[PDB]
RNA sequence: AUUUGGUUGCGGUGCUCU
DNA sequence: AGAGCACCGCAACCAAAT
């Protein structure tokens, strides 16, 4: 208490500076184990094509009330109705399936990257390409320095041994936020998943040991490294996240929103900004 | 659609006060002990002059527990980062002095331990271990001077085998029943407060993992033992003058069959200059009372908010000026009606809803988490910081990133800053450790501790109103 | 169970659809 | 008998905190 110094806190929550503003439903649609005819692949490989079917449509993003649609030309010909976000925003039930088209949105971001998902605690993890192999991924920084991190390493022991027999991947927990009447936010959570020899999980007691040996000595200034790589390794350059369907994008804005926050100060920190 | 972006707005909240000896104001529990001492060392004969101690452990831990309380009791040294202990002396810290009559001391003779082996499965088995624990909580009750304070020093072969015990019980499904939960509501109905010490605390060597420094072993040991035997340690100074905090939280109900959320209580009211006394729970729930989902309905919470009525008229005598009723879980339309057509007796109210986050949460550029107090508003969420890094100690005192505490919910007269302020100090009076501070309120971890212990109580005992039986 | 913080795993509930 | 989101309870192991 003896000076007030301003600080800057850095969140691990991502702006979304743009989102999709037409929901075209699919009202005639052949049920989920047949969906493998929607063809029509873009010339524009930018353009993702997000689909769910909940009580016969196909509720969608890609533009499915003209004809020429990258999405479903025989499933579904011409039947939409245009469904907005804002006739949606008072409605609890309506506003889940827009966040859920917007969960296969990112799942389907991460496939150019090649995350996996575990399907089951919405985890995204890496994999090694090749099995009994490393993999260390090189990404580039918002100011343009490039940098490489392990990201599916199998720690050899410290005293000069064989491998400790446990894959460390590391893995990431996004989710999407409402953040106000339409401010929205994109949270990345720092995770591992543990694997016996790669492409095999550990049970549920041996994970819980290995991720708190790892989590508690992981302070935050090694927490705020990985949200900073998250984010450059979801960025891989020109820094908005960002994704097309054919007149809608959905871009996050890829910094972290920050404050200033008067405190007195800390003795042995002194924070270089 | 060009989205309007949050604004994240800041500010940090001060450090409350708590009133110690000869009412004297200090920030660190730990501090303001070894300077002033106790809060009740001149309120009066509320103090424990002597403390006469109990043991129903076998004869190994008693004697390993004996002699730990005695070079545990006369000053631990610490380290820069663990604060010295003064002592449980006549002349040392507490200024109480600790006395182990030798007539009150039962002993779990080997003849008892093995004859636990002798049923089948795992359900008499666990049964005669709580039967002959709550017989010799029974035999201490019944002697003409019972002892103030019981320490079950339990051996190492008895917890590790029965424990934790979980079995199928054929119309209740997968059944998990723990034995401290199963002994503390034994010695409940006999009115010994109690203290269970395991072999790892007492016979922990110096530079040994998995148990504190042997400071920190001192500290949260005889805070609490200072507070089951009577008097109190440390009331705060910043809180109102007719509040009536309730910690309402929910849990399930005993078995994998049975669906259901039954209801905890825990009344946090002011008392005259006594400072903050902790009341909860009189009474256990009908069996058809329950609740399908997780939150409560509509005559549970006008039943509830009027027994909580009943005890504010009955030790201050007078109606509450407000009631702060913090939750767990949202406030659904069915409980905010019932909740507040109970509540008009009563002037102010304020229905407040926090629990922690999942994947919210601040970072700092430095080495060393954003500090404890912060209110940080990501627009309409609201994070509070009851954990983090302290700027009285200078230290962060725990492992990893601290979790924000999102307000998830209010309605009420009070502000948000405000109820937010109230909450940071009824963080700060866990009286189970001298830490310097957690993440839930008093209000919702007293009520997260009796409906826990609810859950092992046969019917017709009536529970009792301390937070010395539950803690 | 001296103690708190956090991690991991499992399950439950509300709502909508098949 | 499943799919999805949003939000809760509780049981095991860790580590003493830069
Ligand atoms: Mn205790």
């Amino acid at each position: 208490p003896e000076a007030m110094v301003t600080e800057t806190v850095y969140s691990n929550v991502l702006p979304i500076t743009q989102l999709p503003h037409y929901v075209y439903s699919g009202p005639c649609t052949v049920p989920e184990a047949e969906v493998k005819t929607l063809i029509k692949w873009p010339s524009d490989k930018r353009i993702l094509t997000p689909y769910i079917i909940r009580g016969g449509r196909l509720y969608a993003f890609n533009d499915l009330k003209d004809y020429e649609s990258p999405f479903a030309t025989i499933v579904d010909p011409y039947s939409a109705q245009r469904h907005t976000l804002n006739e949606w925003l008072d409605k609890p039930d309506e506003m889940r399936w827009y966040v859920e088209l917007l969960n296969r949105t990112v799942n389907k971001i991460t496939g150019h990257l090649r995350l996996k998902l575990d399907k089951e605690h919405h985890r995204y993890f890496f994999e090694p390409d090749e099995p009994g192999k490393d993999k260390s991924v090189t990404y580039q920084s918002v100011g343009g320095v490039r940098s490489e991190r392990k990201v599916a390493w199998n720690p050899h022991f410290k005293h000069n041994d064989m491998p400790k027999r446990y894959w460390e991947h590391l893995a990431v927990g996004l989710r999407f936020h409402r953040l106000g009447d339409m401010a929205w936010g994109f949270a990345i959570r720092p995770e591992r998943r543990f694997t016996k020899d790669g492409f095999e999980s550990l049970e549920g007691k041996a994970t819980g040991k290995k991720s708190t040996k790892k989590k508690s000595r992981m302070y935050n200034f090694d927490v705020l490294k990985e949200v900073q790589f998250w984010r450059d390794f979801l960025s891989q350059g020109n820094p908005r996240i960002t994704c097309l369907f054919g007149k809608q994008a959905l871009v996050i804005d890829n910094s972290l929103m920050s404050a200033a926050i008067t405190w007195p100060e800390i003795s042995g920190d002194q924070a270089n900004r | 659609m060009k989205t309007n972006t949050a604004t994240v707005r800041c500010e940090l909240f001060e450090e409350p006060s708590l009133e110690f000896a000869s009412s004297r104001l200090h920030l660190c529990p730990k501090r303001g002990i070894t300077i002033f001492g106790p809060r009740s060392l001149d309120m009066g004969k509320r103090h424990p002059d002597i403390v006469r101690v109990g043991f129903i452990g076998t004869g190994e831990t008693i004697d390993s527990a004996t002699r730990w309380l005695e070079s545990c009791a006369d000053g631990v040294e610490g380290d820069v980062a663990n604060y010295r202990f003064p002592g449980f002396r006549a002349d040392r810290g507490f200024f109480s002095d600790l006395s182990f009559d030798a007539e009150t001391v039962e002993r779990l003779t080997l003849r008892e331990l093995e004859a636990l082996a002798r049923p089948r499965t795992k359900r008499e088995r666990f049964e005669q271990a709580v039967a002959l624990l709550d017989d010799k909580l029974r035999l201490l009750s019944q002697k003409d001077r019972p002892p103030d304070y019981v320490v079950l020093a339990l051996p190492t072969e008895l917890v590790k085998a029965q424990g934790r015990v979980d079995y199928y019980d054929k119309q209740d499904g997968e059944v998990h029943r723990d034995l401290r939960r199963a002994i503390k509501a034994s010695a409940m109905k006999y009115r010994l407060p109690t203290q269970i010490l395991l072999q790892r605390t007492t016979e922990a060597t110096p530079g040994s993992k998995d148990v504190d420094h042997l400071s920190k072993c001192a500290w949260n040991f005889f805070t609490g033992l200072y507070y089951k035997t009577g008097g109190v340690p440390w009331i705060p100074a910043g809180l109102s003058n007719g509040t009536c905090y309730v910690g309402i939280s929910f849990h399930q109900l005993l078995g994998s069959k049975n669906s259901g959320y039954f209801t905890g209580l825990a009344q946090a009211f002011d008392e005259q200059g006594n400072g903050l006394v902790l009341r909860g729970q009189d009474f256990v729930w009908d069996v058809g009372k329950h609740g399908n989902s997780a939150h409560m309905p509509a005559p549970i919470a006008e039943e509830l908010v009027s027994r909580v009525l009943k005890r504010y008229r009955d030790e201050l005598k007078q109606s509450p000026r407000r009631v702060v009723i913090h939750k767990t879980t949202e406030f659904w339309p069915e409980e905010r009606a019932g909740l507040q057509s109970a509540l008009s007796g009563v002037d102010q109210f304020d229905l407040v809803a926090v629990r922690p986050t999942e994947d919210i949460r601040l970072f700092r550029d430095a080495r060393y988490p954003i500090l404890r107090g912060s209110h940080i508003s990501l627009g309409d969420m609201h994070l509070l910081y009851t954990t983090g890094y302290i700027s009285a100690l200078q230290a962060f005192p725990h492992g990893h990133v601290p979790l924000p505490l999102k307000l998830t919910d209010h309605l009420g007269d009070s502000s948000i800053s405000t109820v937010l302020r109230e909450l940071m100090v009824l963080t700060k009076m866990n009286w189970n450790s001298a830490n310097f501070g957690g993440l839930l309120p008093i209000t919702l971890r007293f009520s997260k501790l009796v409906g826990e212990i609810m859950k092992e109580i046969p019917n017709s005992v009536d529970p009792l109103p301390q937070f010395k039986y539950y803690m």
